């Protein structure tokens, strides 16, 4: 049985923790909602 | 039950104790998240009960209580924050440049950002505070680190 709590208001955060690379990505995606990559 | 507009945890008390199996968003009296996270089953908001509406396994998406609310999208140029809701921790903005998915079917915007499976479902906003999509359907690329696509739905 699932149940929900709150968590927090969503909203943008000035000067937040800056991370990530961007990268370019050729994707399949099934019937399943499954991404997998292409090569 | 609470109704207040956020980001909600996900919780199920039938494995061992309180395990946080997602996060959602609460947006004009709708729940979001995302379809793995709750394979579609209703949920509990204290007393309150919340039955799906609408969902899509290939999306990977739900809704409940009323129809998809979200329908910002990613500019292609800006950063974003995630407002990552971590199993047992607090709320945290990270902002990162998305990448992008090159599908057959169009491009979607990307994060390169590694959270536990219950992160799934955390909202990615723009500079506005919108929601632009959901983190936590994605792929793991050569290095075995993760990318999540920006899932965002369909405003009827
Ligand atoms: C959201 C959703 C899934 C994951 C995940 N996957 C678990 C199993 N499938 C491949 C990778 C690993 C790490 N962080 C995630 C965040």
């Amino acid at each position: 049985d699932m149940y929900i709590e709150r968590a927090g208001d969503i909203t943008w955060e000035k000067d937040a923790e800056v991370t990530g690379n961007s990268p370019r990505l050729d994707v399949a995606l099934d019937e399943s909602g499954d991404f997998s990559l292409v090569e | 039950g609470e109704t207040t507009d956020g980001v909600y945890r996900v919780m199920t008390r039938r494995l061992l104790g309180s395990t946080q199996v997602g996060v959602g968003v609460m947006q004009e009296g709708v729940f979001h998240t995302m379809w793995h996270v709750t394979k579609g089953a209703a949920l509990r908001s204290g007393e309150g009960r919340l039955d799906p509406y609408w969902g899509d396994v290939k999306q990977d998406l739900v809704s409940y209580c009323g129809p998809w609310k979200l329908d910002a999208a990613w500019d292609g140029l800006s950063e974003v924050q995630l407002l990552a809701v971590p199993p047992g921790e607090r709320a945290k903005n990270i902002q990162t440049l998305p990448g992008i998915f090159k599908t057959k079917d169009g491009d979607i915007g990307a994060v390169a950002l590694d959270y536990p499976a219950g992160t799934s479902g955390s909202p990615i906003l723009d500079k506005c505070g919108r929601v632009i999509g959901l983190y936590g359907n994605g792929v793991v690329i050569k290095n075995g680190s993760y990318v999540s696509a920006i899932t965002q739905g369909k405003r009827e």
